[PDB]
Parts: structure tokens; C-alpha cells; sequence
């Protein structure tokens, strides 16, 4: 059984960089791109990027691509998302998600509530 | 970047009544011959799932109520007798180019 | 038909035509015969790259018998790929011009 697992929430300041885990298990986890997306309130889905763990090859949305960062740990399975110059407009259900190559995504991180906030 | 237009942004249908759930494209989404669309299907508090691909083909384990279709630009979501558990919001999503987009999303709510 | 689940193996080494095409042969490892083989083009980056097919549609009719493909690749540095999901075949292009 297939299970990717994010923490349940992130408080970070504004400004302030934040670097998110997604930790597989059940599968061989350098045979799966993974891919990295997000679900802000009212506005829906936005895809931020994939990366291959095996090559570590990549690409990103433009729109986050002076801004983010993926990678991964081969020895622990875990893929990160690292994010910086946070605002409130980064406050959002982060998931990261396995592509079943070349086409959709077939399994879903838990997801990580990120909330900006100066508090 | 493709553009994904979801119509209507939600709907409300009567317990074995049929649902359909449009995604319009601001270009093409085939690639050698086949339809770069995905349709997932999301509840508050859990991740997307997915349940159509390439347009038209049923996810395994998916009910066979669901179906869809379409080419090029125009896409439909259909439920022909939708049940209790089908209210969930749906999103189509492409990736016939980078960046990847999804639509708006359409929230589906079932009366009786 | 609906796409082809299985895995597939190739049969001859890719070729290029007289015309800038190429010619694919492929083996099909699968039980849901007849089905639509999954046909596409990727850059380096696993970005979906733009071509065409000039096989009508390509599609499985006897798991025994191999299935010829022909394409027009885009241009420069490509991947083919046959099938999907984890086993789905990979293979690098490069073409002229
Ligand atoms: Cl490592
Ligand atoms: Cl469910
Ligand atoms: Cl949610
Ligand atoms: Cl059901």
C-alpha cells in the first residue's frame, strides 16, 4: 500500500523560508517522478513542479522558479519542497504527488496546511 | 499557458439523477492523438483522487456511472445516476504542455 | 478501445525513414489485447513535446504479434515513450535538421 506523508501544518512567518517533507513508503521510491502541488481557499489548484529522485532531473512553474526548490533523499525517501519569500498569498494546502508517466497523478500526499502568518 | 474553464462552478443534483460537469481549454490538449485531460474528484479533508484520464478512460475501481468525453479543447465530466457519495468538488487538469493547470474546480451537491 | 495497461517490449532498434519519421516495433506484454498503445514524445525535462502519427491508431490485436509505429518526432532531442506507469518504455531520439 502506496502512502506519502506530509506534516499536518505549518506555521511560518512572512518573508520567511519554509521547507517541506514528503516521505514515501510502499514502493520503490526512485522509480516515481514526484510532483509538487498546491490548494489555496476559493482559487484551486496550482502546480508547482517535478522532479525525477532517481536523476534528480527537474522543472518548475515559472511563477515559483526564482522562488522554490525541490529535491530528495534517495537514502530516506523523502522528497522536499523548499519555498522562500513567503507572503500570505503562499498560505495553502501543499501536496506533493506521484505521476503515473507520462500522465496523471495516482497517489496524493497526506497534505500540509501552511498558514503565513506574523503570528 | 493552457487555460482551463470549468462550468458551472457548482450544481446541485437529485439522488439518481444524471450530473455533467464541462472543462473548456484555451488551446489543444492532444498529443498524438490522444487527450492530455485528467478529471479528479475531491472531499473536504482529503486529498484529489482520480478518476478519469485521457479524457475518457475509468480509473480501476471506479464506479462505472462515471464517464467522460471529448477532444481538442471541449471536455465533459458525466455521472449518469449520481449517489450520496458523488458530492465532492471536480477539477480537470492538463499537462499537453508545461506549466501543468488545473481548472477552477465545479462542486457538486446532491439533493434527497 | 481503451489504453493498453500492460508493458511492452521492443522488438527491433528504433529507425529512422526516408522522410524524417521513425519507425517503432514494439511487443506487447499485456492481457486487456485489443487496447490502445500509449504513444508519446518527452524533452529531457519530462515535458510533453509536440509531434504526430502517421500509424492511423495504433492498437494491439494479438499480444503475440508485434505492432509497427510510425512518427514524426520533433526535432533535436526527444524521448519516445510506449506504454505508461512504471514499466513504460523510455527510449532517446535525436533527430536531424
Ligand atoms: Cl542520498
Ligand atoms: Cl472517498
Ligand atoms: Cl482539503
Ligand atoms: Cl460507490
Amino acid at each position: 500500500q502506496v502512502q506519502l506523508l506530509q506534516p499536518g501544518a505549518e506555521l511560518v512567518k512572512p518573508g520567511a523560508s519554509m521547507k517541506l517533507s514528503c516521505k514515501a513508503s510502499g514502493y520503490t521510491f526512485t522509480n516515481w517522478w514526484m510532483h509538487w502541488v498546491r490548494l489555496r481557499p476559493g482559487r484551486g489548484l496550482e502546480w508547482i513542479g517535478r522532479i525525477d529522485p532517481n536523476s534528480d532531473v527537474n522543472k518548475y512553474n515559472e511563477k515559483f522558479e526564482n522562488r522554490a526548490s525541490l529535491t530528495v533523499d534517495k537514502h530516506s525517501s523523502t522528497a522536499y519542497m523548499q519555498l522562500s519569500s513567503l507572503t500570505s498569498e503562499d498560505s495553502a494546502i501543499y501536496y506533493c504527488a506521484r505521476w503515473f508517466f507520462p500522465w496523471y497523478f495516482d497517489v496524493w500526499g497526506t497534505g500540509t496546511t501552511v498558514t503565513v502568518s506574523s503570528a | 499557458n493552457i487555460v482551463l474553464t470549468q462550468s458551472p462552478a457548482s450544481l446541485a443534483v437529485s439522488l439518481g439523477q444524471r450530473a455533467t460537469i464541462s472543462c473548456r481549454a484555451s488551446e489543444s490538449v492532444d498529443h498524438y492523438g490522444n487527450s492530455f485531460i485528467y478529471w479528479y474528484q475531491q472531499k473536504p479533508g482529503q486529498p484529489p483522487k482520480l478518476l478519469i484520464y485521457l479524457a475518457s478512460n475509468l480509473e480501476s475501481g471506479v464506479p462505472a456511472r462515471f464517464s467522460g468525453s471529448g477532444s481538442e479543447t471541449d471536455f465533459t465530466l458525466t455521472i449518469d445516476s449520481v449517489e450520496t457519495d458523488d458530492a465532492a468538488t471536480y477539477y480537470c487538469q492538463q499537462n499537453n504542455e508545461d506549466p501543468y493547470t488545473f481548472g477552477g474546480g465545479t462542486k457538486l451537491e446532491i439533493k434527497g | 478501445y481503451v489504453m493498453c495497461t500492460g508493458s511492452f517490449k521492443l522488438e527491433k532498434e528504433v529507425a529512422e525513414t526516408q522522410h524524417g519519421t521513425v519507425l517503432v516495433q514494439v511487443k506487447y506484454e499485456g492481457t486487456d489485447a485489443p487496447c490502445k498503445i500509449p504513444f508519446s514524445t518527452q524533452d529531457e525535462k519530462g515535458a510533453t513535446q509536440n509531434g504526430r502519427l502517421i500509424t492511423a491508431n495504433p492498437i494491439v490485436t494479438d499480444k503475440e504479434k508485434p505492432v509497427n509505429i510510425e512518427a514524426e518526432p520533433p526535432f533535436g532531442e526527444s524521448y519516445i515513450v510506449v506504454g505508461a506507469g512504471e514499466k513504460a518504455l523510455k527510449l532517446s531520439w535525436f533527430k536531424k535538421g
